């Protein structure tokens, strides 16, 4: 019994590790017979603080990371009298009656169409010419 | 079953007990004409805007 | 519908809107624990301030946590928690990180940025001085460091002085 | 080798997908109706009932286009703001360098690089990472002939028997001399001024 | 009672969509400010801004 | 394009992505931070 419900068929132990299957308030579970504990924050240790003591470093090393970073979705457009009627003269004509409804959606999908194209030119086209190595 | 689109010939192999097939979202995608017993494919004649 | 078969089956032709209703719902509680995962979570280790305080003549004791309180929670986090102030199908869930991990990881910033300065945001920790640390800030800021040290004393007092009347205000 | 590391735009596009799904797949709904193809109740039902059908129909695709239109208004609110950050990164981290702490990477930020994906950018960030550190003992100034001297850039550090100035981010001890040191007052101010030469 | 039992069950499901509409709209704002609080702590506090 | 959706194909093809992107590699090696002020 958790403070999220209860659990069956893991055993509870004692240790604490940085697990990878969330549960909650703090309980979450491993395979390791499954398991369940409460995750580690991290290792700790204490900086040996002074008032006349610093730390210098001597030696240095270069490391390399990456990051990704979307920029834009696929450009959509949809149709109504093909969609809601499926060519059929009685749906458009009863459609017809429902005032102007799909023009809003064209318009909506217009504008996020051009969005995505305007978003992407300026996010790329930062310079004027084009260098060669 | 009724509908629109072109008719082209098709390689799909069908089990001898079934009549017409789909490929997802339910729509039809080939179907076997009860007389000759071929199966055909059925495409969605061009539109847009 | 509420336990009704009837109901149940009338709705059950309706579609796949409720699939979508918690896949959205989903999504968005999910999102919240993502937010304080990255938003507190910036250390990789967990610091501890040296039982000797003497930081120069500054007084950190209403900052940091203490010992004594089950919670091990500051006076000024006591005083914020403090101020802030049934089932039809609908239940609400618990966060994945409870009270107690989020006083931890800020006790460890807080003693983090205390001993070492900025050094451990980059790499480990180096050890420094609280008294040269601001030192080092006024020289970022245009003022020399010949400042900081004739004027020790009465910066320290205008620090705890500033740091009361904040606690007697929000108090 | 190792997968998974593109989660972002893999998990865009699988949205689209489904979402596109989902929209076609709500044809196939009866939402009351007799039957959910319009030809089999036009031609077994006369007008004047079936228009109640037609009604029916009309309205559940209706509602199931205008969810998906106000869903797709959200991801693409999303979408901006992230690549609004995105311009934002490749203008201060590409065309220049950074000096705001953990916009580019873990550590000193030196430069970077970008490269495209197929509905993105990915940066990769060159940094800098000290190590290999050492003990030492400082203080803040130094008294000589009754007056004080602080370092120019640089902070004083001891090995024991001999004091040294150093830059802060690399070891590289020097002679103290005038040409890196100011005078300001005498010693007598100061809490840590040791005598030296 | 199919007619009043489709009236009532269109009423809830439109109240519902409106009330997920609404939380989708709050947890976007949340969102931005939480980015802005990461952003403020990762400057202000690890360094001098 | 099944029953009415179409699908837009965008304004910039990824070959010219691809120039933009060697264009600012190009610069950002040789020249430095100058070329972008
Ligand atoms: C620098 O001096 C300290 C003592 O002033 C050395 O001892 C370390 O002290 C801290 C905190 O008490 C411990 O966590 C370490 O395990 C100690 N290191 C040992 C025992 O080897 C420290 O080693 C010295 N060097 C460095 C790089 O800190
Ligand atoms: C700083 O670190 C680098 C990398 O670890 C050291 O370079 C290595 O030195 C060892 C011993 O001379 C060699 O066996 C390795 O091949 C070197 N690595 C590379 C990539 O060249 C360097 O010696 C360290 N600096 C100091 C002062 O110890
Ligand atoms: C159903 O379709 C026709 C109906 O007559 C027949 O199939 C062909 O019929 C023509 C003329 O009647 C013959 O020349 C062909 O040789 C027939 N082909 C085959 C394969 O039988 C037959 O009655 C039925 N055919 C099938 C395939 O079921
Ligand atoms: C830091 O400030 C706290 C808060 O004023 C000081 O604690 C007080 O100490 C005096 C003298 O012992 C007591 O009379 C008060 O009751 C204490 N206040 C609280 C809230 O406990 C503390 O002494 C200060 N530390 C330094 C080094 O000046
Ligand atoms: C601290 O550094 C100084 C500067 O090099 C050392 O002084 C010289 O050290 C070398 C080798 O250690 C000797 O050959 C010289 O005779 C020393 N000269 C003087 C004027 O002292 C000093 O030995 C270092 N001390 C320690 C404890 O490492
Ligand atoms: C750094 O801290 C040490 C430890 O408190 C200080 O050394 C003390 O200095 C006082 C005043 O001279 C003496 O009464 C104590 O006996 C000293 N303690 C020890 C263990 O030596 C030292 O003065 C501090 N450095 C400063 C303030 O610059
Ligand atoms: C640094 O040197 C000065 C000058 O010699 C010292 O100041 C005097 O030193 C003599 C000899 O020890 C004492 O008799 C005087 O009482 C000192 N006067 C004052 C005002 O302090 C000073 O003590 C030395 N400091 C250190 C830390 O060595
Ligand atoms: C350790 O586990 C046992 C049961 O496995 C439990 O009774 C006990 O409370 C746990 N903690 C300690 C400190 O023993």
């Amino acid at each position: 019994q958790t403070r999220a419900g209860c659990l069956i068929g893991a055993e509870h132990v004692n240790n604490s590790y940085e697990c990878d299957i969330p549960i909650g308030a703090g309980i979450c579970a491993s395979y390791q017979s499954i398991i369940a504990y409460t995750m580690s924050l991290g290792v700790e240790n204490s900086v040996a603080y002074s008032n006349n003591s610093i730390a210098i470093p001597t030696n240095f090393t270069i490391s390399v990371t990456t990051e990704i970073l979307p920029v834009s979705m696929t450009k959509t457009s949809v149709d109504c009298t093909m969609y809601i009627c499926g060519d059929s003269t009685e749906c458009s004509n009863l459609l017809l009656q429902y005032g102007s409804f799909c023009t809003q959606l064209n318009r909506a999908l217009t504008g996020i169409a051009v969005e995505q194209d305007k978003n992407t030119q300026e996010v790329f086209a930062q310079v004027k010419q084009i260098y060669k190595t | 079953l009724t509908g629109t689109g072109v008719l082209t010939e098709s390689n799909k192999k069908f089990l001898p007990f079934q009549q017409f097939g789909r490929d997802i979202a339910d729509t039809t995608d080939a179907v076997r004409d009860p007389q000759t017993l071929e199966i055909l494919d059925i495409t969605p004649c061009s539109f847009g805007g | 519908c509420g336990d009704s078969t009837e109901c149940s089956n009338l709705l059950l032709q309706y579609g796949s809107f409720c699939t979508q209703l918690n896949r959205a719902l989903t999504g968005i509680a999910v999102e919240q624990d993502k937010n304080t995962q990255e938003v507190f979570a910036q250390v990789k280790q967990i610091y501890k301030t040296p039982p000797i305080k003497d930081f120069g003549g500054f007084n950190f004791s209403q900052i940091l946590p203490d010992p004594s309180k089950p919670s091990k929670r500051s006076f000024i986090e006591d005083l914020l928690f403090n101020k802030v102030t049934k089932f039809n199908g609908l239940t609400v869930l618990p966060p994945l990180l409870t009270d107690e991990m989020i006083a931890q990881y800020t006790s460890a910033l807080l003693a983090g940025t205390i001993t070492s300065g900025w050094t451990f945001g980059a790499g480990a920790a180096l050890q420094i001085p609280f008294a040269m640390q601001m030192a080092y800030r006024f020289n970022g800021i245009g003022v020399t460091q010949n400042v900081l040290y004739e004027n020790q004393k009465l910066i320290a007092n205008q620090f705890n002085s500033a740091i009361g009347k904040i606690q007697d205000s929000l108090s | 080798s190792t997968a998974s590391a593109l989660g972002k735009l893999q998990d865009v596009v699988n949205q689209n997908a489904q979402a596109l799904n989902t929209l076609v797949k709500q044809l196939s709904s009866n939402f009351g109706a007799i039957s959910s193809v319009l030809n089999d109740i036009l031609s077994r039902l006369d007008p004047p009932e079936a228009e109640v059908q037609i009604d029916r129909l009309i309205t559940g695709r209706l509602q199931s286009l205008q969810t998906y239109v106000t869903q797709q208004l959200i991801r693409a609110a999303e979408i901006r703001a992230s690549a609004n950050l995105a311009a934002t990164k490749m203008s201060e981290c590409v065309l220049g360098q950074s000096k705001r702490v953990d916009f580019c990477g873990k550590g000193y930020h030196l430069m970077s690089f970008p490269q495209s994906a197929p509905h993105g950018v990915v940066f990769l960030h060159v940094t800098y990472v000290p190590a290999q550190e050492k003990n030492f003992t400082t203080a803040p100034a130094i008294c000589h002939d009754g007056k004080a001297h602080f370092p120019r850039e640089g902070v004083f550090v001891s090995n024991g028997t001999h004091w040294f100035v150093t830059q802060r981010n690399f070891y590289e001890p020097q002679i103290i001399t005038t040409d890196n040191t100011f005078v300001s007052g005498n010693c007598d101010v100061v809490i840590g001024i040791v005598n030296n030469t």
